[PDB]
């Protein structure tokens, strides 16, 4: 109901910078569903946490975005962080 | 500072909510379970987002924190913080503060990253960030500031990021930018400013982004010539809200044009 966008954002501005560094690149080649666009790697280079969010969200939607966060979180070993923001969507 | 009988986990922290994160940390199984403080001093990372909760109160009491993430709670008050000069990495956006206790960070030596977006804040106290000399990352954007006290940044000569985005500043003082030799991200978009002061960025020699739209740049206004003839120098660093490369995006206000159209170069 616009809790998943809040839940994106808490989470991303949690991240260090390093974090999100990594967050970004792994975006490059998480696996996604069919017919959805994938962000072009000099789009992220300028982003922050904020501008993320509203990328992800715009890509995908509120929904899906928050589950692709979650596997990317997953994939970087922040399991806690991917929990909190799986808990938050639902 | 330090807890002499073991002691429930609800008597030391009396929010139910941060309480319950507590337990959760220590992977107890209620709240009326008796902890000692050599768990307490276990606790090295906290993570609470959205969690309802008032008050840290009981936080004093984990003197190894190096992580704390609370976002989108209901804190209005962080002096239980003071004391935590493990803190390494402390983000509080989407939270409720509206001032910041003088010296609430002056004990906060070790402190890399701190956000406070998405608060209540209307003013900034003198010094308050003078002895976070480690800064690199400092979010205050989505906040109520009005102004900005000399000085505030002089001391954060490692900072590499800085976002003062969606404020309400009206001005900036003279060489408020001077010592953030290292800044490569600066966000002042979606400001009051008509004008700043000649040559405010002249001493930025690593700024790779910079966003100055959504202010009301007057062009007649002392200070926008320079202005002007920076944005026409550095145009690859002026960024707009997708992201790209835009050194038109600040935009003279009434006329609409590009502040980057008052000289030509």
């Amino acid at each position: 109901m616009g809790r998943a966008r809040d839940a994106i954002l808490d989470a991303l501005e949690n991240l260090t910078a390093e974090e999100l560094k990594k967050f970004k690149l792994k975006l490059l080649s998480v696996p996604l569903r069919e017919g959805y666009g994938r962000i072009p790697r000099g789009a992220l280079l300028s982003m922050d946490a904020l501008d993320l969010t509203d990328k992800l969200v715009s890509f995908y939607l509120e929904t899906y975005g928050a589950e692709l966060t979650a596997n990317v979180l997953r994939d970087m070993g922040l399991q806690e962080m991917a929990g909190q923001l799986q808990a938050a969507t639902h | 500072e330090t807890i002499t009988v073991s002691t429930p986990i609800k008597q030391i922290f009396p929010d139910d909510a941060f309480a319950e994160t507590i337990k959760a940390n220590l992977k107890k199984k209620s709240v009326t379970d008796a902890v000692t403080q050599n768990e307490l001093n276990s606790i090295d990372q906290i993570i609470a987002n959205n969690s309802d909760i008032k008050s840290v109160q009981g936080i004093q009491y984990l003197p190894n924190v190096r992580k704390l993430m609370l976002p989108r709670n209901k804190l209005h008050d962080i002096s239980a913080l003071k004391e935590l000069t493990n803190l390494t990495y402390l983000k509080l956006h989407n939270n409720q503060l509206q001032s910041l206790p003088n010296g609430v960070f002056d004990k906060l030596t070790n402190l890399k990253e701190l956000s406070l977006l998405f608060n209540q804040l209307q003013s900034l106290p003198d010094g308050v960030f003078d002895k976070l000399t480690n800064l690199t990352y400092l979010n205050l954007a989505h906040n109520q500031l009005q102004s900005l006290p000399d000085g505030v940044f002089d001391k954060l000569t490692n900072l590499t990021y800085l976002n003062l985005a969606h404020n309400q500043l009206q001005s900036l003082p003279e060489g408020v930018f001077d010592k953030l030799t290292q800044l490569k991200d600066l966000r002042l978009y979606q400001n009051q400013l008509k004008s700043v002061p000649d040559g405010v960025f002249d001493r930025l020699t690593s700024l790779q982004y910079i966003w100055l739209h959504d202010n009301p740049w007057d062009c007649t206004c002392p200070g926008i010539r320079n202005l002007s003839e920076w944005i026409n120098k550095h145009s690859g660093v002026v960024r707009n809200s997708a992201g790209s490369v835009a050194p038109d995006s600040a935009k003279c206000s009434g006329s609409g044009k590009p502040v980057r159209s008052i000289i030509c170069p």
